[PDB]
């Protein structure tokens, strides 16, 4: 009966939608997230630290420190024997 | 009308087309209410320019 008007709909529409959610979702995870590995916090030391960041990150990542735990028992229990027997 | 020798109508008829040479005046009567079709036009129309005009650069 007239000209009728859907062109310009879009400015109440694009709440419903299921990339409305999926945009003010990701547009909120991406500012706070850290550029290039920034803030890692590489050197820290609370006199067991270093211990950690040698021995204890996914690089190294290996048992041998429990080994020297374990050579710690062998410190301690033995020694323990050199109190016991 | 020389074609019909008998003529008798074609002064009749012919001053009635003249009298109603006149006809009737046309309709440019919207001037008020397609104003207010092409207002709500503006209205949604920038309102989404200025929407993707902003989500494009976001």
């Amino acid at each position: 009966v007239s000209t009728l008007i859907p062109p310009k709909v879009v400015s109440s529409k694009n709440i419903g939608s299921a990339p409305n959610a999926k945009r003010i979702a990701n547009v909120v995870h991406f500012y706070k997230s850290l550029p290039q590995g920034p803030a890692p916090a590489i050197k820290a030391n609370t006199r067991l630290a270093r211990y950690k960041a040698k021995y204890f990150d996914g690089d190294n990542a290996s048992g041998k420190p429990l080994w020297h735990f374990a050579l710690g028992i062998i410190a301690f229990g033995y020694s323990m024997e050199y109190y016991f027997h | 009308r020389s074609v019909l020798k008998n003529t008798s109508v074609i002064d009749k008829i012919e001053s009635y087309v003249k009298q109603y040479k006149p006809v009737k005046i046309d309709a440019s009567k919207q001037l008020q209410v397609i104003e207010s079709f092409e207002k709500h036009a503006m209205t949604n129309a920038k309102e989404t320019e200025s929407l993707v005009s902003k989500e494009l650069k976001d």
